[PDB]
């Protein structure tokens, strides 16, 4: 994974690549690393895949119940506090490395969380194996007072750095824009710069190529 | 302390009866009648819904007849909420057996365990018993078709034909009169409906005040099918036997 | 990390660099290691980021509940709560914390709590990996009852040297001034402090 | 009446009837006397039998080398409380290498009895105790009541007709308090004290029980032919 | 422990189990019966860790016998094998797992068929025409792959089994002191005394 | 003593035009020793098919567990579980054993009976859902299956063509793995008919 | 100390009645009227907002509550009991369903869980039954729209239309005359407002009436875009203004 | 009725009769007082000499909590000891976590919450004591009186027991005659006088006087018992005033 | 009739223990009042110190729950302090768990839920108290939320509690009928305090010295109580108009 978060004028934008690996093997070429905690709070996750998904769902579930209990829109700091305390409790064994962002009645926010439970604050952040490629771009092109379209460009450029330069990252760029006063817009496969070229040959076999010993109808009805 | 307010639900009367069990049975005697009849080629379950309102949704409704697994069903008489607690336990128990032995649970084993749970609430814990009597209808490859009943005491018995709830005394006399051993399912369907029709506290027996189910081997070859009757199917079977 | 807290005439000032690392990679170059556990009781954090954050959060909770019942806690009390957490969980913690606060009765006070969870009340305290390089300098230059401007310069020059030699330290020099007047945040950038 | 079902209920005048009924069990118990000088402390107890074929219920129990008590009322409750004292004395020795002060022994019994008078399900202890001991502040005598009330005294008595001995000791106060360095005389005073509580029966050899602790005397009990000296 | 074999033929299941109990450099016994009758038509052989083997076997035996008395009925070989598998599958994630490998030979009276189940200590169950646990399989499986036919008689199965024991007695490093052979069929369980 | 490669085995699933295919080998071994050539790794609960590779005891246990859970689902819901819902149930169940996991590589395959959409999914031993348009692979020859599928596969194959592609994917992958093979089964699944075919393959 | 009440407080009387359940239903009878009507393309649930004081802000007290995005609840009886039941109902929809299947429970099953909670207050040690009847309206893909009543006993029944509380007897009779199986959602809202006016005495406007629907998905109420399969909550609370608009064409 | 048979039950008035019954047990007890002074507090109590056989000075009733707080009570003596034992546990845990010795208001609420908890359930009995207590902390002197209900307030002077009304009247005169403040040594003398004056309501048995005090100047902020010369001086002052 | 001793239903569906806990509320014979300004929320309560031996500074029924939340109680002080300690603990835990200050209405709901439990669970009695929570919430603004022994709670434009609550309530109702708004249209909290005391004087028909009253004021980011001299300053301002 490469994941980033970038603050702008009236909100925050996060982005991620879509590669999932098992050692040197690409397990999933188009996996979703952007997670919805609440409608306007979203999480980018690197690390152990099942962990980032599960911890994001649990806190998301509890955030929904909290929102219903308090008759209030959930705050990013609540998701941040709940995630960090859960991760700290498990002493790093839950390998979730998260960039938490969103808008709430208090304003727009951007945080990162380490698997051991420490948190950061910043205008631009990157996590994952491709974070050094991403951060190199962010440190080169970031400035104060970014517009929405500038921040999306910067964020996706930072993800691209990871896609091309980090073997842990690849395929596509997902983006989510959280602007104050508006609905969060999830941009699934915002960029797809890794489309497979046409194959040289069709490997469709002549029917009857495979030797068969038995046939039978399977009953799926009651 | 709190001793003052303890009803002592699990004690004997001077006559050696369990107060709470007796009073639970008294409660059940006001619940809608449910009848089970076991034929040689299947089982019938018939039950009367408790005084219906015209605005009640009849098709998406379940009050009397519940499915425990693919081979076993129950007819309920008493508090429905109490029955659902027990039904869920019974459903889980059936799956535990299937997971353990890779075979569907024999009917009696399921009936015994559910009856044992009821028994416990009469001997320890200081809680009120479940105000429920079940009619169990099911099939297994050991005894074939079986009818059982259990009541709040946790006592269970096997039957050829049986009723629970209201007017059991009159219902049993009628079943005892017209039942014979070589009976078929379709005959049993008729007997069940005829008995309810005569014992009912309502003016006339209609489709909207009934739940009906059969357990036949009337699938295709050596296997058992559970049929929980739809409203229209009860309307038809009520016409077919000339009750309406 | 390089962190320190220094008492002076009008109260106490806390100081810290802004570098967080994992090996030789700087995970955060603008970290805030100066943390509020109460209005005028703050701490400098060193060691594990996760541990020191978790501790500071618990302490802030304890002092908030203390204040609700018994009013403003003493700086000593805040240090005791830090100690209790650090001492009883010494096997599972990597936290070197300096506690600093301002009373009106007691004025400025500094307590340092090393790895084991012992407490040490001092006129000034230095801690973190970068502190090693300024023991000589700080001992030679510290005076009691310094002015605000003198104490700012002492911390600035000290952390400048700690940053210069310690690879784990760097970024900006943050400072928090605790006096009767209130709470003041100061920041000093590389272009100023590097050429001192 | 309506307020005596359990210990957790106060009566309208602020009484605890279960505690008072426990106090009543002590009054039915056989008389036992306690008295001390500045050097020694002495227990004297009248033992009770079921009939002429039975043994005489032992009234005196040793708690440590320097402490012990006598009982009146429910004997099993005295066994529970004496066992607790044995442990508390023992804890003090093992942990602090310190002989338990007779005063602390009293405070510990008070607090153990009290907890049984404020909670549901429990009952008060149905026994009264006279604790004697010699510690770092000299000789001591305590009176334990199962209400929780513990009282330090020069002398006292509990049980049936204890008022006779208690009056006697109140008269004899100035005499027996100065019986220093003389065990046999302090016992004689206690044996004369308990004699003021006798009716139709007199002190025999398998009837009388005496205990003594002091400056150069470990807590020791005398029964049988060893008390014949004092009749 | 060590050698346990099983062969399912037309009408019966035959179990052969080594007689040796060796500890260190001493053969402590040469007549050990590594089997328990779970029900009239179900037999279980076992091999593995010392102590664990018999403790597990007798524990299973007690449970099946309890079931038999409760229901006045004999569980099918399939049902028993599933119960045994689950007990081992529980065991493998316990604080101290049972290190016991079993073969279950039974005659299903409802189906009128012999059945042989191989279950290892992990709870890995398979139904087989012939089975073995431990190093025995490394010789017997290939031998049985060649000589076994599904329609063999009990006598043919015994001769096929003799061929296995002979091979093991020729190529195995350890002296396992022969085997006790038992047959499970429609009439129950009986022991061959002259093998 | 690597739990996922003691017994051996593979499973592969593919999508076609209004159909899905799921296939598995038949081997169960103990390291080098082949023990059973009848050990099927594909199960079904209603119309939802589940294939499981890895440690065989966990394969059996999880089948029994999901039969248990889908039976109770059907009794309470009064309908068969759909592939999307079942996929979530598998994920929840596996993550429940996060720090003491079942050593398995499950694969869900089936057609949603309401929408008619073909659905396949894969999981790691601890519940991470891996959804795919094209194919899912699992087992000790997963590298080989990845290579076979990635080259042989094309979208929108007809059921009879999809059978040839998935079979050739499995067979040639299995033959490059010592622990996979010893027979094979392929399931071709259409909206309301399922055909099961046993493949002839080399037995070494 | 500790809860010494480990015994049932609801027990069978000689006549067979469960006293505390009967008395709980009596509390429901005293409660303000609430009703539910099921249309072909939606469900409406409504109730009167009985204000305790004119200084009280009745907007801060919600009698109609969202349980899931597609399920809503209203009650008659004791407000506090209802409030904690909503808290528990919202949580159980997550713990016993969403955290397992990754989707919200169908109406009948959430109702079943709430009924269980209420049944346990009828049998467990040292508790009284809940003094409320619930009306739960909801939608799910495979069952469509549905409306359920949950009583203090834990019993639940599916309804085409019904009322509970103060003037339930008259309101049910009113609904029987007006309900048919072809009612459109707007027709059901109209009948709901008519039925409620009979039981309401004082002011009858959008500030004294609380009304919510289960209807079409509301993408504008979702709070985000980008996932085609997520289309928004079917539960919607009608505003004070939206009620008054319909009270003119009454 | 029957509302008075079980603790924690509200009567139709809104009263807990069992607590009111515990108050009757307190009214039956001996007199105890507390006087707040310039830089501290003074506690005194009446010890009825039931018999000649009671060892003088050796049945101590005033109790210390921590090193800076004194407690005295009237009613069921064992109940009072239970409350002090809890008070000592509360004070120890406060000092453990927060380092500083427990402030008096903080300590007052600890006892208050604990006593109030014994009015919440029918499985416990209310405390049969009113407790007068206090000491010196960082904010000066504090005197408190705590009742069976859990109710407590700060006091200039406090009294409870059989002679509470007599003692209260005498306390009110001191408050009126000394608006600027009473000194510690003066308050000790006054405490003796008031106990002797309050003894008129319990005059069958004669009594033994027991006094303690905490003062910033006189005892250095620590709780100490008044003994020897200072006690006899206070006794004599009291003896002169009754005649 | 044991249905009147514990919290189970009577034949008419009532909970007498809850009803009797409501009567315990007036046992102190103290009246409280709360109003909202533009920027603030003012709560005032009577202060009756009958005993001359009491330290008047320690007699209080207003509590600082958190930096932002204040709470006045109507009912006996032991139950009042029980509620206060729990409220403080709950508000502290909320901040630790969820990273932001507990809103006044959320704390009210939580305390109301706890109270509801005592009406359903037999071993726990209701607290004989009515709790009025006040703040200037960062989202909702000036807020008054009130809890009772039934577990009921609701937000208020303004409110009153005590024996003579009805007189104060109607007095406030009549003012808001006249003003046509939800609050006191005033800039400074000082004059909102003055309004509160003025309308309490009119409704109760009594005059107050500086020691007959108790005042809590909630502004943005802090709730505080007034000293006797702060109230005296406020009493002088009312008198000179
Ligand atoms: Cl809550
Ligand atoms: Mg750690
Ligand atoms: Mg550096
Ligand atoms: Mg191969
Ligand atoms: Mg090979
Ligand atoms: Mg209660």
């Amino acid at each position: 994974t490469t994941i980033v978060g970038v603050k702008f004028n009236n909100g925050v934008v996060i982005a991620a690549d879509t590669r999932s690996t098992q050692g040197p093997i690409v397990a999933d070429k188009n996996c979703a690393k952007l997670h919805r905690i609440s409608p306007k709070i979203w999480c980018a996750g690197a690390g152990t895949a099942a962990d980032t998904e599960a911890v994001t769902q649990l806190i998301g579930s509890n955030i929904e119940l909290h929102s219903l209990y308090t008759s209030r829109e959930p705050r990013v700091v609540s998701a941040l506090q709940m995630l960090k305390q859960h991760l700290f409790k498990y002493q790093g064994h839950i390998g979730a490395y998260l960039i938490v962002a969103g808008v709430d009645p208090t304003g727009s926010h951007l945080f990162s969380i380490d698997a051991h439970g420490s948190t950061d604050v910043g205008y631009y952040l990157s996590l994952g194996s491709g974070s050094l490629a991403a951060m190199a771009v962010l440190e080169s092109h970031w400035k104060q007072d970014l517009t929405k379209e500038e921040a999306i460009k910067l964020a996706s450029d930072a993800i691209q750095a990871g896609i091309w330069n980090d073997l842990g990252s690849g395929s596509n760029v997902d983006v989510c824009v959280m602007e104050i006063g508006k609905d969060a817009e999830y941009l699934r496969n915002y960029l797809t710069p890794n489309v497979r070229e046409e194959k040289q040959k069709s490997y469709k076999f002549p029917r009857g190529t495979t030797a068969v010993l038995k046939e039978s109808i399977v009953n799926i009805c009651d | 302390g709190s001793r003052r307010y303890d009803s002592r639900t699990t004690i004997f009367s001077p006559e050696g009866r369990l107060y709470q069990v007796e009073y639970a049975l008294e409660s059940i005697s006001h619940a809608g009648t449910a009848i089970g009849i076991m034929a040689s080629d299947g089982i019938v379950l018939a039950a009367e819904r408790k005084v219906t309102s015209t605005l009640l949704e009849q098709d998406t409704s379940t009050e009397k007849l519940y499915k425990l697994n693919d081979k076993i069903a129950v007819a309920v008489a008493g508090l429905t909420a109490d029955a659902e607690i027990l039904i869920n336990t019974a459903r889980i128990h059936a799956q535990n057996y299937l997971k353990t032995y890779n075979e569907d649970i024999p009917v009696e084993i399921l009936v015994r365990r559910l009856s044992d749970i009821k028994q416990g609430y009469t001997q320890h814990g200081g809680l009120r018993p479940f105000g429920v009597s079940f009619i169990y209808a099911g099939y297994d490859d050991r005894y074939g078709y079986q009818l059982y009943t259990s009541n709040p005491s946790g006592n269970y018995t096997g039957w050829k034909a049986i009723s629970v709830g209201a007017n059991t005394s009159a219902a049993q006399t009628l079943l005892q009169m017209d039942y014979k051993d070589d009976m078929k399912v379709d005959d049993a369907i008729e007997l069940a409906l005829k008995t309810l029709s005569k014992t009912t506290d309502s003016s006339a027996l209609t489709y909207d005040r009934l739940e009906f189910a059969t357990i036949r081997k009337g699938a295709n070859d050596g296997e058992v099918y559970q049929k929980i009757f739809k409203p229209q199917e009860i309307k038809d079977i009520l016409v077919k036997t000339g009750i309406t | 990390t390089s962190i320190m807290a220094v008492t002076f005439k009008d109260g106490v000032i806390l100081g810290a660099d802004s570098r967080t690392t994992t090996g030789a990679y700087i995970a955060n170059r603008v970290t805030d290691k100066l943390t509020r556990v109460h209005d005028k009781i703050w701490c400098c954090r060193s060691g594990s980021a996760a541990d020191t954050q978790a501790i500071a959060d618990i302490v802030q909770y304890h002092l908030e509940l203390y204040t609700s019942q018994y009013g403003t806690p003493s700086t000593e009390t805040a240090a005791s709560v830090f100690k209790e957490l650090c001492y009883e969980n010494k096997d599972n913690l990597t936290a070197g914390i300096i506690v600093a606060g301002y009373d009106d009765k007691n004025k400025g006070e500094v307590y340092t709590i090393p790895l084991g969870g012992s407490v040490h009340k001092l006129p000034y305290a230095i801690a973190g990996s970068g502190s090693t390089f300024i023991y000589g300098y700080c001992d030679k230059n510290f005076r009691e009852n310094m002015s605000k401007e003198e104490t700012v310069d002492f911390i600035k020059h000290s952390l400048s040297q700690a940053i210069k030699w310690d690879g784990s330290s760097g970024g900006v020099i943050r400072m928090v001034v605790l006096t009767a007047a209130g709470v003041e945040r100061l920041i000093f950038y590389p272009d100023e402090y590097e050429q001192l | 009446n309506n307020y005596d079902g359990d210990t957790v209920t106060f009566s309208p005048t602020g009484r605890l009837f279960q505690v008072e009924y426990a106090l009543e069990a002590i009054k039915q118990g056989s008389v036992t006397v306690g008295l001390r000088s500045n050097t020694h402390a002495v227990l004297v107890a009248l033992k009770r039998n079921a009939d002429e074929l039975s043994s005489y219920q032992k009234k005196i129990i040793k708690c440590d080398e320097h402490m012990g008590l006598s009982l009146a009322g429910l004997a099993p409750d005295a066994r529970v409380l004496s066992n607790y004292l044995r442990q508390q004395c023992n804890y003090s020795s093992l942990v602090f290498n310190r002989k338990l002060a007779v005063e602390r022994a009293g405070h510990l019994l008070c607090d153990k009895a009290q907890k049984n008078t404020q909670s549901y399900g429990g009952r008060p202890y149905g026994v009264g105790l006279l604790i004697i001991g010699y510690d770092k502040s000299g000789a001591h005598l305590l009176e334990f009541q199962p209400s929780g009330n513990v009282t330090e005294l020069y002398g006292t008595a509990i049980g049936a007709r204890s008022q006779g001995a208690k009056t006697y000791l109140e008269r004899t106060l100035d005499t027996f308090i100065k019986i220093d360095g003389n065990p046999d005389e302090l016992i004689k005073a206690g044996v004369e004290a308990i004699s003021q509580s006798l009716r139709d029966e007199s002190l025999t050899v398998d009837n009388l029980s005496i205990a003594i602790v002091g400056k150069d005397t470990p807590f020791t009990i005398y029964d049988g032919e060893a008390v014949a000296k004092y009749i | 422990m060590d050698i346990i074999l099983g062969i399912r033929v037309q009408d019966s299941v035959i179990l052969a189990s080594s007689k040796a109990v060796t500890r260190g450099i001493s053969v402590l016994k040469d007549s050990d019966d590594k089997t328990r009758q779970l029900s009239p038509h179900t037999l279980m052989s076992f091999a593995g860790e010392a102590g664990d083997t018999v403790q597990f076997a007798e524990y299973i035996q007690a449970n099946i016998q309890l079931y038999s008395i409760r229901e006045d009925y004999e569980l099918s070989p399939q049902a028993v094998s599933s119960f045994v598998r689950q007990e081992l599958a529980k065991s493998i994630r316990s604080r101290r797992p049972y290190q016991v490998n079993v073969l279950i030979g039974g005659y299903d009276k409802k189906k009128n068929k012999p059945e042989l189940y191989q279950i290892d200590y992990l709870g890995t169950k398979v139904e087989l025409p012939y089975g073995a646990h431990g190093y025995s399989g490394f010789y017997t499986f290939s031998l049985l792959d060649h000589h076994y036919r599904p329609d063999m008689t009990t006598e043919e199965g015994l001769d096929l089994l003799k061929l296995c024991v002979q091979e093991l007695e020729k190529r195995m490093p350890m002296d396992f002191k022969g085997v006790i052979v038992k047959i499970v069929d429609k009439d129950g369980i009986r022991q061959v005394d002259d093998f | 003593s690597d739990p996922s490669s003691i017994n051996g085995g593979i499973v592969v699933a593919m999508t076609g035009k209004d159909c899905v295919a799921i296939a598995c080998d038949l081997r169960l071994g103990s390291q080098s020793l082949g023990v059973s050539n009848k050990f099927e790794k594909i199960f079904h609960y209603g119309h939802v098919f589940l294939g499981i590779t890895g440690l065989a005891t966990d394969v059996t246990t999880l089948n029994e567990m999901f039969r248990y859970k889908t039976n109770l689902y059907k009794l309470k819901e009064e309908r068969a579980i759909e592939p999307e819902t079942f996929t979530q149930l598998v994920s929840s169940s596996l993550y429940e054993r996060r720090f003491g996991p079942y050593f398995v590589g499950p694969v869900v395959a089936g057609i949603n009976s309401k929408s008619g959409k073909p659905f396949i999914a894969g999981f790691d031993l601890i519940g991470c859902i891996d959804e795919a348009k094209d194919f899912i692979v699992s087992g000790t020859a997963s590298d080989q299956l990845f290579g076979m599928c990635e080259s042989l596969y094309e979208p929108n194959l007809e059921p009879e063509d999809l059978f040839e592609t998935i079979s050739q994917a499995l067979l040639n992958a299995a033959d490059r793995d010592a622990l996979s093979g010893w027979g094979a089964v392929v399931y071709i699944i259409k909206k309301d008919e399922v055909v099961k075919r046993y493949l002839k393959m080399r037995q070494d | 100390m500790t809860d010494r009440y480990s015994f049932s407080l609801t027990t069978f009387s000689p006549s067979g009645k469960l006293g505390q359940i009967d008395y709980a239903l009596t509390a429901v009878k005293q409660g303000v009227t609430s009703l539910g009507i099921k249309a072909t393309n939606g469900v409406v649930i409504a109730t009167e907002k009985k204000s305790s004081s004119p200084l009280a802000m009745s907007e801060t007290l919600s009698k109609v509550s969202l349980l899931t995005p597609d399920i809503g609840a209203v009650y008659s009886g004791m407000g506090p009991d209802y409030r904690v039941l909503v808290d528990k109902s919202r949580k159980v929809a997550h713990t016993s369903y969403k955290r397992i299947y990754g989707e919200y429970p169908p109406t009948k099953l959430l109702v079943s869980e709430v009924a269980k909670i209420m049944q346990e207050a009828t049998q467990s040690g040292g508790v009284r039954p809940f003094g409320v009847s619930l009306l739960i309206a909801g939608h799910d893909e495979f069952n469509g729209f549905s409306l359920y009543q949950v009583d203090p006993s834990g019993s639940y029944f599916p309804w085409k239309a019904t009322a509970i509380g103060k003037g339930s007897v008259a309101a049910k009779t009113f609904l029987e005359k007006r309900w048919n199986d072809e009612l459109e959602l707007e027709d059901a809202i109209h009948i709901a407002l008519l039925t409620l006016k009979e039981s309401v005495e004082g002011e009858f406007n959008g500030d004294t009436i609380e009304l919510a629907i289960i209807g079409d998905e509301n993408p504008d109420l979702l709070g985000y875009t980008g996932i085609p399969t997520d289309k928004g909550p079917r539960f919607r609370k009608l505003t004070s203004q939206e009620i008054n608009d319909r009270l003119e064409a009454l | 009725t029957g509302y008075d048979l079980s603790n924690s039950v509200f009567s139709p008035d809104g009263r807990n009769f069992q607590v009111e019954y515990a108050v009757k047990a307190v009214e039956n007890g001996t007199t105890s007082i507390g006087i707040k002074c310039n830089d501290g507090v003074v506690f005194a109590v009446e010890k009825l000499i039931t018999s000649k056989l009671l060892v003088p000075q050796k049945n101590v009733k005033i109790q210390v909590v921590d090193r800076h707080i004194g407690c005295v009570y009237s009613g069921l003596i064992p109940d009072g000891r239970h409350l002090v034992n809890r008070g000592r546990e509360e004070a120890a845990s406060f000092k453990k976590l927060y380092k500083t010795p427990i402030p008096i208001p903080a300590f007052a609420d600890r006892l208050g919450q604990y006593v109030q908890a014994h009015t919440l359930y029918n499985s416990v009995r209310p405390f049969g004591v009113s407790t007068i207590f206090g000491g010196v902390d960082k904010n000066g002197a504090h005197l408190y009186m705590l009742e069976p209900s859990g109710s407590y307030w700060g006091y200039k002077g406090a009294a409870t027991g059989k002679g509470r009304q007599s003692a209260k009247a005498e306390l009110e005169k001191l408050v009126d005659h000394h608006p600027e403040g009473l000194s510690a040594r003066e308050a000790v003398k006054q405490a003796a006088k008031i106990i002797y004056l309050a003894h008129e309501d319990n005059k069958e048995k004669d009594f033994e006087l027991e006094i303690s005090w905490c003062s910033l100047s006189e005892t250095n902020g620590l709780h100490k018992f008044v003994k020897g010369d200072l006690l006899q001086e206070a006794i004599d002052f009291a003896q002169k005033e009754i005649n | 009739g044991y249905d009147r001793h514990i919290t189970i239903f009577s034949p008419e569906g009532r909970l007498y223990q809850v009803e009797y806990a409501f009567k315990a509320t007036n046992q102190t014979n103290i009246n409280s009042l709360a109003v909202r300004g533009k920027d603030c929320t003012v709560v005032i309560s009577q202060k009756k110190v009958p005993d001359k031996l009491l330290d008047p500074t320690t007699v209080s029924y207003i509590f600082c729950i958190s930096r932002t939340i204040g709470m006045v109680v109507n009912g006996p002080i032991p139950d009042a302090r029980n509620a206060a300690l729990r409220a403080k603990a709950e508000a502290a835990e909320f901040r630790y768990k969820y990273g932001y200050d507990m809103p006044c209405d959320v704390l009210a709901k939580r305390m109301a839920n706890l109270s509801q439990i005592y009406t359903q669970r037999a071993y726990m009695r209701p607290l004989g108290v009515i709790l009025t929570f006040v703040s200037v919430d960062e989202e909702l603004g000036p807020s008054i939320y009130k809890t009772d022994p039934a577990g009921y709670y609701v937000g208020y434009k303004a409110t009153a509690t005590g024996p003579k609550q009805q007189e104060i309530t109607t007095n406030l109702e009549n003012h808001f009928k006249k003003s046509k708004i939800d609050h006191i249209n005033e800039e400074s909290w000082e004059k909102v305090v003055e309004f509160a005391i003025t309308h309490m004087i009119d409704a109760l028909g009594t005059e107050f010295s500086k020691n007959d009253l108790e005042v809590g004021v909630a502004t943005k980011d802090k709730f505080f109580t007034l000293s006797a001299e702060n109230i005296e300053e406020r009493l002088v301002a009312i008198a000179e108009q």
